[PDB]
């Protein structure tokens, strides 16, 4: 299961993240990588 | 194949599962029931 919490918000203080999405891959991972 | 016993064309389908090769995410439907309150019931909610 491939899990991803998020917020985005207006670094000092607390803040917490809500779950977002949950995917039922059963995939074998290592690594990830950025797409700018 | 012309229109038109066992010559006779017929469709045929398998159903081959494959379910425990990875998590399960396909299921057969399961019925609710209408809800009462403030009496002692037996609830089963999301399992």
């Amino acid at each position: 299961y491939f899990k991803i919490y998020s917020k985005h918000t207006p670094p000092q203080g607390f803040s917490a993240l809500e779950p977002l999405v949950d995917l039922p891959i059963g995939i074998n991972i290592t690594r990830f990588q950025t797409l700018l | 194949f012309q229109p038109t016993v066992g010559y006779q064309p017929y469709r045929v389908v398998v159903l081959s599962f494959e379910l425990l090769h990875a998590p399960a995410t396909v299921c057969g439907p399961k019925k609710s029931t209408n809800l009462v309150k403030n009496k002692c019931v037996n609830f089963n909610f999301n399992g």
